[PDB]
C-alpha cells in the first residue's frame, strides 16, 4: 500500500511519495491517454536501501525480480562474462518480440553495482551493459535498480539520460522518523505486553541523536539481551531460569545501560569552554563591580542602537590577579547577542606568527556574517608574545590587530570588541592605546572593610577568628587581588585549626604591599 | 618530482575452458565419422 | 599453494590436449582431401 | 561437557561475560519466546589489541566450546590468486555450504563458524589503496554482498582479529555485520596472579615446585 | 659422533652455552618428566651484530649439529615474484612438510 508504514519503513515517506509520483505514474495512468528504465539509490550505510528495493519489487504485480550478488560476472575465460550478461535479457527480448506492448514488466536488481562498473574485461562489460540497456533495439518493459554507498565511484556515462534516470538519496531520519522506527520495532513487544510501563519512547527519541535505523534497532536488541541475561547463570554448566522467563519485563534501566556502555553514535562531538571562564562566579565585595557592569551595559546599548558608529571598542585595565577576564565574560554573556566568541592564546601553543594571524582572521570573518556580534580578546601581551628584555615581540600580529581594530563590517551590521590586559604603559608606547575608543579600570581590594566583607561572603572563617582578624586588619591598609586571596585561604586551611589564623596572617604580611 | 615508481603485479587470464573443450570435442568427433564414410566411398 | 598449483597444471594440460585435438583434426582434413581427390 | 575453568583464560572475565551476554543469550533459551519476540541474532565479532594478549587463544577456545561443525580457518591473505576473477570463487566457496544448509533445512539447521585471522591484510578501505589493480575492491565488494545481501542467510557466525582497527573500512563495521567490537589490553595485578596460577598448576600437581616460591 | 672442539669456533663460549640451555635443553632429556612438567618448546632465534663476527658460522655449525633433515635455506629475498599472490605461495611452500608430519605422527 501507499501508506509506506504498513511495510515497516519510517522517515522516507516523502521520498517514497516522490518515487510513486515520478516512477509508476505512467504505468498506472490509463493506457489510452498515454518510459523510465533506470534507478539508482545511494546513501550512507545502514539506511535501508535493500528494504526499498525488496518492497518495490514485491509491490508490483510482475515476475520475480532477478538479482546479482556483487561481481558474479568476471571469469578467467574470455567472453564468458559477455555471455553471462547477455543471458539476463533473453526473456525481456522474447516477451517484447512476442507480446509487443502488452508485455509484463521486468525488474533487475544490481547489488553493489559500483564493484563491476567504474582492464579490458571491465570496460568491455561496461560497454556490453550500456549497449544492452540502451542499444539499437529499444525495450519498454524492463526496470533496473542499482544500489551504492559510494556514489562518486560510479561511471558518468552510465548516469546519462535514458540509462539511469531516477536518482535517490537516503539520509539520516528525523525525530519523527526515529519515533516511527521505534514504534515499528516495539509494536511486537507492545502487542504481547512484554514491555515495561516505565519506558517512554519520546524520551528515547529525543536522546537518540544521529542514530540511523541500524543504531536504534541495535539499542533495542541490546535491551533484549540485557533482560535475557538477567535470567541465566554461567560458570559450571550454562543454566537458565525457565521461571521468570515468563515475566522478562524490559525496564528503562536496561535501555539506559545499553545506550551508555555498548552503543555509540560514531559521530564527532562538540566541546564547550565558555562556562570554564567563570568558575567561582561573581561576588559584590564593593561598589566598583556595579560601576563596571553599568558601563558595560551602556556600551552595549550604544552599539545596539547607534546608526553611524557601527563599530565600538573598549579596553579593560587592571593589575595582575584582579580578575579581569571573568568580568569581560560576564558582560559578554549579558549582552545577549546571537554571535559571541572568545579568542584566547590557550589554544595556540607552539604556533608561528602566520598561524596566529590566520586564526584571528578566521574568527573575525565568521563574526562578520551575522547582523550584530561581540568579540573579546584577553591577555594581549601573551597574544603578541612580549618580553621585557630587549624588548622583543612579534610585529606581524601587532600590525594585524591594528588594522583589524578599525575596519567597519559590511553595510548595516554591528560589531563590538572588548580587550583585556594588565600592562597599559607598554601598549601606550606601541601606539595602540589610541586605537581603542574608551577604557575601564579594575582595582584591587584596598581597605580592611572590603576584605572582611569578602571573607563574610565566602564564609570560611567563624566569628571567633574573624574578631582577631578584624582587630589586626582594620587599623591598616591592604593591597591584594581576589585570586591571590582565594589561593591564600586554601593555603591556610591545610594546617590544623589551632594555627590556621596565625599562618593566614603571616601569609598576609608576606604579601603586604602598596601601589 | 616523484622518483621512478615500480610496476604492480600482473594477473594473466587463461583462454580455453573445460566446457568450451567439450564443444571442441563436439567439433572433432564428427570428422572421424565423415572420414569413415569417405573411405567407404573410395573403397 | 599446491592446491592452486594443480589448477594451473590442469589448465595447461587441457591447453596441450586442445592443441593435439586441433592437429588431429587438421591431419584428418588433409586425408579427406587426398581420398576425395583420388576417387576421380 | 564444558566448564569455565577448563578453558584457562586468566585476565579476561568481564570481557567473556559480555561476549556471552551480547552474542549467545539468544540461542540458549527456548525458541518459543524468541519467536514471539521476533529478534535477530548477531553475525560478527571483531577483537583487537596490542600484540601478545590472548586474542587467538580466545577465538580457538570459543570455537571449541560450541557443539557444531568444525570451523573454517583463513590463515592471512591465502585467498588471492593470479587468474582474473578467481578470488571471488574462493570467497563464495566458504558460504556455499551454509547457504545450502539454510535452503534445505530452513530455520532449524545447525551452526557454522568462520574465523578470519589478520583480517586487515584483505579488507582495506576501497578508496585508499594503490590504484593499480582492482582485485582488492572486488574482494571487499564480494564479501560485503555475501555477508549481508538481498538473499538472507542467518545461521552463520564470523569472528575477526587484527592489530590496527583503524584501517578497516567503515561499511563493514556497522550493526548487522560486525557490531560487538571489544578491546583486549594488558592485565592488572589480579590478572597477573590468575595467569601465573594457571600456568603453574601442573607443577603443583606433581610436586615439582619448591615450597619457597 | 659430535665434539665441541670439532666446530672450531673461538671466543663465544658464553653465548653458545646460553643458546644451548634455552633451546636444546628440553629435547635431550627423557620425555616423561618433560611431559609431566607440561611445557612447549622454543621455536625462534635471532642473531645481530656488526659485520664479520661469526653469525653465519654459528648458523652453519648448528645446522651440522642436529640429527635432522637437511635444512632449508633462503638467500635474502628469493621469494618475491612478479605475479599476484605468488610470494605468499613461496612462503607457504616452506612449512608443508612439518605440517603433514605433525598431522601424521603426532608427538
Ligand atoms: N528506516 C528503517 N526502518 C526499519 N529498519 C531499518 C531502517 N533503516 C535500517 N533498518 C534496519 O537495517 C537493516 C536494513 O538496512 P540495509 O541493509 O538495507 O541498509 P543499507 O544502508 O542499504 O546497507 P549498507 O550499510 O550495506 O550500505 C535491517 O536490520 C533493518 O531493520
Ligand atoms: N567579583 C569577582 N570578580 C572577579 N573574579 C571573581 C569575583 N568573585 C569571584 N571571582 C573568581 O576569581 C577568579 C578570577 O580570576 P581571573 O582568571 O579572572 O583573573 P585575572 O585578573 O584575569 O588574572 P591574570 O591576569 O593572572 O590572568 C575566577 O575564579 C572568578 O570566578
Ligand atoms: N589471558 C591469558 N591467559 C592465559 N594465557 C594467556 C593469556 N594471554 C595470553 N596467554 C598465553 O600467551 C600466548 C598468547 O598468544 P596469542 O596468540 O593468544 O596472542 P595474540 O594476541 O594472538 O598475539 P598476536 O597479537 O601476535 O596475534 C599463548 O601462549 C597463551 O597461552
Ligand atoms: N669466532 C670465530 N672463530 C673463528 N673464526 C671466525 C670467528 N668469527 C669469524 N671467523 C672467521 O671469519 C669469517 C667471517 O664470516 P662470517 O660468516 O662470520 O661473517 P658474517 O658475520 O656472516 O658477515 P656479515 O655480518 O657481513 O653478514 C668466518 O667464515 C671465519 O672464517
Amino acid at each position: 500500500d501507499w501508506n509506506f508504514e504498513k511495510m515497516g519503513i519510517g522517515g522516507l515517506d516523502k521520498e517514497f511519495s516522490d518515487i510513486f509520483r515520478r516512477a509508476f505514474a505512467s504505468r498506472v495512468f490509463p493506457p489510452e491517454i498515454v518510459h523510465v528504465k533506470g534507478i539508482l539509490l545511494y546513501g550512507p550505510p545502514g539506511c535501508g536501501k535493500t528494504l526499498l528495493a525488496r518492497q518495490i519489487g514485491k509491490m508490483l504485480n510482475a515476475r520475480e525480480p532477478k538479482v546479482v550478488n556483487g561481481p558474479e560476472i568476471l571469469n578467467k575465460y574470455v567472453g564468458e562474462s559477455e555471455a553471462n550478461i547477455r543471458k539476463l535479457f533473453a526473456d525481456a527480448e522474447e516477451e517484447q518480440r512476442r507480446l509487443g506492448a502488452n508485455s509484463g514488466l521486468h525488474i533487475i536488481i544490481f547489488d553493489e553495482i559500483d564493484a563491476i562498473c567504474k582492464t579490458g574485461v571491465h570496460d568491455t562489460v561496461v560497454n556490453q551493459l550500456l549497449s544492452k540497456i540502451d542499444g539499437v533495439e529499444q525495450l519498454n518493459n524492463i526496470l533496473v535498480i542499482g544500489m551504492t554507498n559510494r556514489p562518486d565511484l560510479i561511471d558518468e556515462a552510465l548516469l546519462r539520460p535514458g540509462r539511469l534516470e531516477v536518482k535517490m538519496e537516503i539520509g539520516l531520519p528525523d525525530e519523527k522518523g526515529r519515533l516511527q522506527i521505534l514504534h515499528i520495532h516495539t509494536a511486537r513487544m507492545r502487542g504481547h505486553q512484554l514491555l515495561s510501563a516505565d519506558v517512554d519512547i519520546k524520551e528515547l527519541a529525543v536522546e537518540t541523536k544521529n542514530f540511523s535505523g541500524a543504531e536504534l534497532e541495535g539499542l533495542v536488541r541490546a535491551a533484549q539481551s540485557t533482560a535475557m541475561n538477567r535470567h541465566i547463570k554461567a560458570s559450571t554448566k550454562v543454566e537458565v531460569d525457565m521461571e521468570k522467563a515468563e515475566s522478562l519485563q524490559v525496564t528503562r534501566g536496561d535501555f539506559l545501560a545499553s545506550l551508555e556502555n555498548d552503543i555509540k553514535p560514531a559521530f564527532g562531538t562538540n566541546q564547550e569552554d565558555y562556562a570554564s571562564y567563570i568558575m567561582n562566579g561573581i561576588i559584590k565585595w564593593g561598589d566598583p563591580v556595579t560601576r563596571v557592569l553599568d558601563d558595560g551595559e551602556l556600551l552595549v546599548q550604544q552599539t545596539k542602537n547607534s546608526d553611524r558608529t557601527p563599530l565600538v571598542s573598549v579596553l579593560l585595565e587592571g593589575p595582575p590577579h584582579s580578575g579581569k577576564t571573568a568580568l569581560a565574560a560576564k558582560i559578554a554573556e549579558e549582552s545577549n547577542f546571537p554571535f559571541i566568541k572568545i579568542c584566547s592564546p590557550d589554544k595556540m601553543i607552539g604556533f608561528s606568527e602566520t598561524a596566529k594571524c590566520q586564526a584571528m582572521k578566521k574568527i573575525f570573518d565568521d563574526a562578520y556574517k551575522s547582523q550584530l556580534s561581540c568579540v573579546v580578546v584577553d591577555d594581549i601581551e601573551r597574544l603578541l608574545d612580549y618580553v621585557p628584555i630587549g624588548p622583543r615581540f612579534s610585529n606581524l600580529v601587532l600590525q594585524a590587530l591594528l588594522v583589524l581594530l578599525k575596519k567597519a563590517p559590511p553595510q548595516g551590521r554591528k560589531l563590538l570588541i572588548i580587550g583585556t590586559t594588565s600592562r597599559k604603559d607598554v601598549l601606550q608606547e606601541m601606539e595602540m592605546l589610541n586605537a581603542f575608543s574608551t577604557t575601564i579600570h579594575v582595582p584591587n581590594i584596598a581597605t580592611g572593610e572590603q576584605l572582611l566583607e569578602a571573607l563574610e561572603l565566602l564564609g570560611n572563617f567563624k566569628d571567633k577568628e574573624r574578631t582577631t582578624i578584624a582587630q589586626q586588619v582594620k587599623g591598616k591598609k591592604v593591597w591584594i587581588g581576589i585570586k591571590k586571596l582565594l589561593m591564600l585561604i586554601e593555603m591556610s586551611l591545610q594546617m590544623d585549626p589551632e594555627y590556621r589564623v596565625r599562618k593566614f596572617l603571616a601569609l598576609l604580611r608576606e604579601e603586604g604591599a602598596s601601589p | 618530482g616523484n622518483p621512478a615508481i615500480f610496476a604492480s603485479g600482473i594477473i594473466m587470464d587463461s583462454s580455453i575452458s573445460k566446457q568450451a573443450l567439450s564443444e571442441i570435442e563436439t567439433r572433432h568427433s564428427e570428422i572421424i565419422k565423415l572420414e569413415n564414410s569417405i573411405r567407404e566411398l573410395h573403397d | 599453494m599446491a592446491e592452486d598449483a594443480d589448477m594451473r597444471n590442469e589448465l595447461e594440460e587441457m591447453q596441450r590436449r586442445a592443441d593435439q585435438l586441433a592437429d588431429e583434426s587438421l591431419e584428418s582434413t588433409r586425408r579427406m582431401l587426398q581420398l576425395v581427390e583420388e576417387s576421380k | 561437557d564444558w566448564n569455565f575453568e577448563k578453558m584457562g583464560i586468566g585476565g579476561l572475565d568481564k570481557e567473556f561475560s559480555d561476549i556471552f551476554r551480547r552474542a549467545f543469550a539468544s540461542r540458549v533459551f527456548p525458541p518459543e519466546i524468541v519467536e514471539q519476540m521476533g529478534c535477530k541474532h548477531v553475525k560478527g565479532i571483531l577483537l583487537y589489541g596490542p600484540p601478545g594478549c590472548g586474542k587467538t587463544l580466545l577465538a580457538r577456545q570459543i570455537g571449541k566450546m560450541l557443539n557444531a561443525r568444525e570451523p573454517k580457518v583463513v590463515n592471512g591473505p591465502e585467498i588471492l590468486n593470479k587468474y582474473v576473477g578467481e578470488s571471488e570463487a574462493n570467497i563464495r566457496k566458504l558460504f556455499a555450504d551454509a547457504e545450502e544448509e539454510q535452503r534445505r533445512l530452513g530455520a532449524n539447521s545447525g551452526l557454522h563458524i568462520i574465523i578470519f585471522d589478520e583480517i586487515d591484510a584483505i579488507c582495506k578501505q576501497r578508496g585508499s589503496m594503490a590504484g593499480s589493480t582492482g582485485v582488492h575492491d572486488t574482494v571487499v565488494n564480494q564479501l560485503l554482498s555475501k555477508i549481508d545481501g538481498v538473499e538472507q542467510l542467518n545461521n552463520i557466525l564470523v569472528i575477526g582479529m587484527t592489530n590496527r582497527p583503524d584501517l578497516i573500512d567503515e561499511a563493514l563495521l556497522r550493526p548487522g555485520r560486525l557490531e560487538v567490537k571489544m578491546e583486549i589490553g594488558l592485565p592488572d595485578e589480579k590478572g597477573r596472579l590468575q595467569i601465573l596460577h594457571i600456568h603453574t598448576a601442573r607443577m603443583r600437581g606433581h610436586q615439582l615446585l619448591s615450597a619457597d616460591v
